[PDB]
């Protein structure tokens, strides 16, 4: 043919230069950090259940439609529970339903940090209070991140997890999404939160405070129950993180 | 029983841009500074210059409208990542009779030669200036791996808005 109706296949780099590039065999190792992103966390053998699920938040759905419902004044974020798009007496005027409809703060940058290696920057403004982005990666036991730490991962120095109250640990070492770059600060600007999405238990990354453009995403690695193994530069700075 | 070699120089920023695209979710700046026309035409100009005076000009030019034709048959279908379908959407819409070569710039000029021996190989679209093609685009590659510098950087790309994300 000439004179050929194309079908759409969605272009992905050939295979000889991702060999090449997971191999550190090109030109030259670009300044890119090898990990799968993932739209969404990937169930190794345990499910991270939160034992719960969401109500009818009685919230009186606001006469404007442009106002928002359930800002601060509802039962699900009493108990940390997103509403259900098909309950919430809010409708389509629901702020606490930002995780799973997707709501991230699209104005994430990567760059490499002065003595931290990598790092997230947000090119807009976010007011204080603000929803940034998940923490994706691979839920996994205690047993099994374990099992990866000692005889699979070999940079422990810079751990890629988050923890799980219930043993459970989000391991990004291979799988995740940007969220794996957010370094620590002993004053953070940024704050981890854990909510009920359908009965199952995510990880949010929230402002702690009101931030101009062009500052680090940080977020206190204490307060989050992993570091079983610094520099931020804060007057009160713990010296070494925990 | 046609495969292009892409220069070793030249991979990195296939990985780059790879990363920029599908994983930092960032967008080339449409239209581009320099598009494929005003590449092409450097690269006419630089091939003139050269020992051979005028008796390489016409296959030179005749190699360059082939390259566009490919890359504005290829790009839409081919030399497009998922996450830049609806950028390529409203460039359609905005620009309706502007050929995909007026628009996009080295990268996806780049990610052509990635692909296009699928289609010099079972689907020429001249099969006059086939073999023309086949041997002059061994050192175009070469042209574009000596420019890589000036052609492909990452401050063409920017943070993809908002509300791209909802599309
Ligand atoms: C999940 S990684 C975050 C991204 C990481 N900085 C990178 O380059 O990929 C956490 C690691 O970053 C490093 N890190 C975090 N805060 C730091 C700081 N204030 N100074 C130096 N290194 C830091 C620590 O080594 C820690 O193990
Ligand atoms: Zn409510
Ligand atoms: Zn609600
Ligand atoms: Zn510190």
């Amino acid at each position: 043919g000439k004179y050929l109706r194309q079908k759409r296949i969605d272009f992905q780099l050939p295979y000889d230069i991702l060999w090449q590039w997971k191999h550190n065999q090109l030109y030259k190792k670009p300044d890119v950090p090898l990990y799968k992103k993932i739209r969404s966390n990937v169930y190794v053998d345990v499910k991270p259940l939160s034992g719960y699920e969401a109500t009818t938040c009685n919230c009186k759905k606001p006469d404007d439609d442009t106002r928002k419902g359930c800002v601060d004044d509802c039962l699900n974020r009493m108990i940390f529970a997103e509403c259900s798009p098909n309950t919430c007496p809010c409708g389509e005027q629901c702020c606490n339903q930002r995780i799973q409809r997707h709501e991230w703060v699209q104005c994430l940058e990567r760059f490499r940090a002065e003595e931290k290696g990598w790092g997230i920057r947000t090119k807009e403004p976010l007011k204080a209070g603000q929803f940034i982005i998940e923490y994706l990666g691979e839920v996994v036991s205690e047993q099994e991140f374990r099992n990866r730490m000692i005889e699979q991962y070999h940079n422990h120095s810079d751990h890629y997890c988050l923890n799980l109250d219930s043993g459970m640990v989000i391991d990004s070492y291979r799988m995740g999404n940007e969220a794996r770059f957010i370094n620590h600060s002993c004053d953070p600007n940024c704050e981890m939160q854990k909510w009920s999405v359908n009965g199952v238990y995510r990880i949010g990354l929230y402002a702690l405070k009101d931030m101009p453009a062009g500052t680090e995403l940080t977020y206190d690695y204490n307060f989050h129950s992993f570091n079983v193994e610094c520099k931020c530069g804060f007057e009160k700075c713990r010296g070494i993180i925990g | 029983e046609v495969k292009v070699k892409i220069p070793e120089e030249l991979k990195p920023w296939l990985v780059d841009d790879w990363d920029l695209i599908t994983r930092q979710k960032q967008l080339f700046y449409l239209p581009a500074k320099k598009n494929v026309d005003s590449i092409l035409e450097d690269y006419a100009n630089y091939k003139k210059s050269r020992g051979n005076t005028d008796n390489k000009e016409y296959a030179v030019n005749e190699v360059v409208a082939g390259i566009k034709e490919y890359f504005n048959v290829m790009l839409g279908t081919q030399l497009l990542y998922k996450f830049e379908r609806p950028q390529y959407a409203e460039i359609l819409a905005d620009h309706p009779d502007a050929p995909m070569s007026q628009v996009y710039g080295a990268p996806h000029l780049l990610r052509l030669f990635v692909r296009i021996g699928a289609m010099l190989a079972y689907t020429p679209l001249d099969e006059k200036s086939l073999a023309l093609l086949l041997n002059y685009l061994h050192d175009f590659l070469k042209y574009l791996a000596k420019n890589s510098a000036t052609l492909f950087s990452a401050s063409d790309y920017e943070v993809a808005p908002p509300e791209y994300h909802r599309k």
